[PDB]
RNA sequence: CCCGGCGAGGGGAGUGAAAAAGAACCUGAAACCGUGUACGUACAAGCAGUGGGAGCACGCUUAGGCGUGUGACUGCGUACC
RNA sequence: GUAACGGGGCUAAACCAUGCACCGAAGCUGCGGCAGCGACGCUUAUGCGUUGUUGGGUAGGGGAGCGUUCUGUAAGCCUGCGAAGGUGUGCUGUGAGGCAUGCUGGAGGUAUCAGAAGUGCGAAUGCUGACAUAAGUAACGAUAAAGCGGGUGAAAAGCCC
């Protein structure tokens, strides 16, 4: 009876595992477009 | 009665055997000594090794007959190739593979 | 002379049809003795047509 | 000896004796299913309808088996564009003794 | 990583890849993008939280009678056959056993089995009482508990 | 905490290299080949299940044409003798009797003519 | 059930005869391309060709007129450097009159093999008479 | 013990639960390279497929073009990133 | 090189006018099944029985799952009457996958419900190792030169005399 209850409906979220598959959606350059300082790590821009 | 004979780690490409070795399937025992004996391979002088092996495991552990007996099954594998370093001109360097080969020679009456 | 793809196991084997050896079949006997030789060539022991030539 | 129904969209060729495959129906495996609906009856002569659906014409035939049908692989794939899914598909039928065809 | 920060071979006039450094996980040995160092994984866990919880635990026990609770539990000398026979007399295999006092002679009891064991009134986990059978729960800790969880 | 891998690479492959048994060459040996070929083929078995419609129902008129040019009638006189008598929509497919029956498709043909005069 | 397909084994064949004296260029070759496939028979797929035998009296005869005696090409290549040639329809009859028929059908006939198996079929017989009384063959118009 | 060059290497005998654990040794995949059987193929053209599909060889149900393997021929069809 | 109907080929099998058929797509309608979002009815720890409508899709957003490794449950369960792994077959889900079992293997693997990611490869002139290909093809390294007899040896153009 250790492991028995459930978490409860939407507490524990699944998240975005990402860059992984075609058929997931999130493949590729995963979720930050196509070239740009957007993609490249470490460029970006300050506030 | 099978009798399988078999030799490992032959000094040779495996290519070379195979053009001798495809002769002699289904010929006798008694004319496959003297198809090896006058063509000139140096894998030919081997595989006479093995065949001459081959049925002299016949007549000692089995029960002989060598007046009648067919080869069934004949055939050759490639073996763990010797890497070596061949000098290349223009400090390029060359892999060399060493061939060597497995020939194994099936003689059986039926 | 560089190939710009590679070649099958089929155009390799097939390149390797002609390169197959041909068998003896010029096995011949002396008139005295057995002795198996090829056609116009000496024996182990020496005997050549019934003559004996090279003793040694 | 053959006659033609429509059981569920698809019409068939059918003689008194040999087993053909249907769509799946709602009615149970020891029931049996009756045809009114006929285009052709043919016993000695041939004997088409004049208008749709003969009152004459009548084949009982019960339903009996259990599967589904074989899968296919169902594969959408564009090339270059970054996108693929595959899909399965069982699609249910039935059986028929074919006890009916009668005049 | 052991190792230099010397090129392989030059950048270019050749076929081989650029090489930066020989450390990088796409190369042989020497790798690891994304290390992992040692951290605390110890969460806040909120004191209402924590008594919520246990008061929750504590009503399911009395619900499904799990918990039988005994006036003066206590072995007389530190020996673990008298304590296994004494509850192998009450019927039970698991059991928590808490007491408030802590004696020293059932301490020494029980240490050697798994599912039998012993705490005092500051331990009790939460996850004790669910993965153990049953609990014992002895009428001078009852009191001590309550005044602690109000 | 690592994850030593190795079993679910190969079963994976197992999965494309059973499918890809019969291809040529290096289509049913090789992973990277044959991970092309049996999406391909996977595109012509989802486009010629709407092609095998096309083809039969095509296929299906050159038997009906063959046997309306036998009895001395065009396939458009034909199957328009059929629609606007008495409504009676019949399939292409029934009239494969035509090829076992000779005598049975010329009570077809005959009350066609009788629509059209 | 499924249609019923046709078998190389069991197939129609026989011989017919068909006479070009009296008729039109094209308009019979196109009558003896569809005979020749089998479109009016239970031949019903592209794979078994059932197709009757048939063939032709008279070649030379073949009516045509029109400004297509003097203005027909008949382009062929032979593959080399100047190898391009052309002969118009009178000199086709001059010399090897079965040529005219042969690729006004070929064209007619459908891609390689199969195609060229109805071909095979065919015999011309630029000349007067013939002997197919070994096999009888029948006589049909159209 | 036998072949072989008092070798290399192998076959018997024997050890051992296993020699299919023989020291190049537990488990021994894939790419890669052969032997054997079945089928196709030397008049046939192109991302080498799929849909249709005769015939032949292995298995059925006692016939019911049903399973497995091969695919003559044939509609359409110019890899992936 | 026919090369300015796709080709054969046509005096209608062209063009213009009129009318009736037929062909023709993954459109529509027919039949069955799955899925998202509204209603009507049996009825509410809401699923079915219906009805209406939607369901190409990159960038990219949102929602719902499988599997791999390790810990808890688990000193349980399964297992030398045969685990993991490997290689076949049958069956099963919409899919990622799962269950059973022959053979090989001969000692561990782990349900359910959660938790923690170095969690899934087909590419980066990727990397290491193995194995191809070209192919038994180039080459076999100063064009000063070998030939023959007699030895030893299983075997001698190359060793020795
Ligand atoms: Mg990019
Ligand atoms: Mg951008
Ligand atoms: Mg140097
Ligand atoms: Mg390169
Ligand atoms: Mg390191
Ligand atoms: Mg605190
Ligand atoms: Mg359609
Ligand atoms: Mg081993
Ligand atoms: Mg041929
Ligand atoms: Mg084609
Ligand atoms: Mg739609
Ligand atoms: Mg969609
Ligand atoms: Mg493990
Ligand atoms: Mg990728
Ligand atoms: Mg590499
Ligand atoms: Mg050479
Ligand atoms: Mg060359
Ligand atoms: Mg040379
Ligand atoms: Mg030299």
């Amino acid at each position: 009876r250790l492991n028995t209850l459930s978490p409860a409906e939407g507490s524990k979220k699944a998240g975005k595992r990402l860059g992984r598959g075609i058929g997931s959606g999130l493949g590729k350059t995963g979720g930050r477009g196509h070239k740009g300082q957007k993609s490249r790590s470490g460029g970006g821009v300050r506030r | 009665m099978e009798t399988i004979a078999k030799h490992r780690h032959a000094r040779s490409s495996a290519q070379k055997v195979r053009l001798v070795a495809d002769l002699i399937r289904g010929k006798k025992v008694s004319q496959a000594l003297d198809i090896l004996t006058y063509t000139n391979k140096k894998a030919a002088v081997l595989v006479k090794k093995v065949l001459e092996s081959a049925i002299a495991n016949a007549e000692h552990n089995d029960g002989a007959d060598i007046d009648d007996l067919k080869v069934t099954k004949i055939f050759v594998d490639e073996g763990p190739s010797m890497k070596r370093i061949m000098p290349r001109a223009k400090g390029r360097a060359d892999r060399i593979l060493k061939r060597t080969s497995h020939i194994t020679v099936v003689v059986s009456d039926r | 002379a560089v190939q710009q793809n590679k070649p099958t196991r089929s155009k390799r084997g097939m390149r390797r049809s002609h390169d197959a050896l041909t068998a003896v079949t010029s096995l011949s006997v002396d008139k005295t003795s057995g002795e198996k030789h090829l056609r116009h060539h000496i024996t182990a022991d020496g005997y050549y047509r019934g003559r004996k030539v090279i003793a040694k | 000896m053959y006659a033609v129904f429509q059981s569920g969209g698809k019409q068939h060729r059918v003689s008194e004796g040999q087993t053909v495959r249907l769509e799946k129906l709602d009615i149970a495996t020891g029931e049996t299913v009756e045809f009114a609906e006929v285009l052709m009856i043919a016993n000695g002569e041939e004997v088409k309808i004049g208008v749709p659906f003969v009152d004459g014409g009548v084949i009982k035939a019960e339903v009996v088996a259990h599967g589904r049908g074989e899968k296919v692989k169902i594969v959408k794939f564009r090339r270059r564009k970054h996108y693929r899914k595959q899909q399965g598909h069982r699609q249910w039928f039935t059986d028929v003794k074919i006890t009916g065809i009668s005049a | 990583v052991t190792g230099s920060g010397k090129k392989p071979w030059r950048q270019k006039g050749t076929g081989r890849a650029r090489s930066g450094s020989i450390k990088s996980p796409i190369w042989r040995s020497g790798g690891v993008t994304f290390a992992a160092r040692p951290q605390d994984h110890s969460q806040k866990v909120n004191k209402k939280m924590y008594r919520g919880a246990l008061k929750s635990i504590l009503s399911e026990l009395v619900r499904q009678d799990r918990l039988i609770v005994v006036e003066k539990f206590s072995v007389e000398a530190p020996k673990t056959k008298l304590l296994a026979q004494k509850l192998k007399d009450m019927a039970l295999e698991d059991v928590l056993i808490i007491t408030g006092e802590l004696d020293e002679n059932l301490f020494l009891a029980a240490r050697n089995l798994h599912k039998v064991d012993v705490r005092d009134a500051t331990g009790i986990d939460p996850v004790s009482l669910i993965a153990f059978d049953k609990v014992v729960m002895t009428a001078d800790a009852v009191k001590q508990v309550e005044e602690m969880l109000a | 905490a690592r994850v030593k891998r190795g079993v679910i690479a190969r079963a994976r492959h197992k999965k494309i290299l059973k499918q890809a048994k019969g291809y040529y060459g290096a289509r049913s040996r090789v992973y990277r080949v044959a991970f092309q070929a049996v999406i391909k083929a996977g595109q012509y078995a989802y486009r010629d299940r709407r092609q095998r419609k096309r083809q039969f129902r095509q296929l299906w008129i050159a038997r009906i044409n063959a046997a309306a040019r036998q009895n001395g009638i065009s396939y458009s006189k034909f199957i328009n003798g059929l629609k606007k008598a008495s409504v009676e929509i019949d399939r292409k497919i029934l009239a494969d009797i035509a090829v076992f029956d000779k005598v049975a498709f010329t009570a077809l043909v005959e009350k066609a003519k009788a629509a059209l005069a | 059930m499924k249609t019923f397909t046709a078998k190389p084994e069991t197939v129609k064949r026989d011989w017919y005869v068909v006479d070009a004296t009296g008729k039109t260029l094209g308009r019979l070759a196109t009558e003896l391309a569809r005979r020749l496939r089998g479109k009016h028979k239970a031949e019903y797929t592209p794979h078994v060709d059932t197709g009757d035998y048939i063939i032709v009296l008279n070649a030379d005869k073949v009516a045509v007129t029109g400004n297509k005696r003097t203005d027909k090409v008949y382009y062929h290549h032979t593959g080399h450097i100047g190898g391009i040639k052309q002969a118009t329809f009178e000199e086709m009859i001059a010399r090897r009159p079965e040529r005219v028929i042969e690729i006004a059908v070929k064209g007619m006939l459908p891609k390689g093999p199969l195609g060229r198996a109805m071909f095979r079929k065919l015999k011309v017989y630029a000349g007067n008479e013939h002997n197919h009384a070994a096999q009888q063959p029948q006589v049909l118009d159209i």
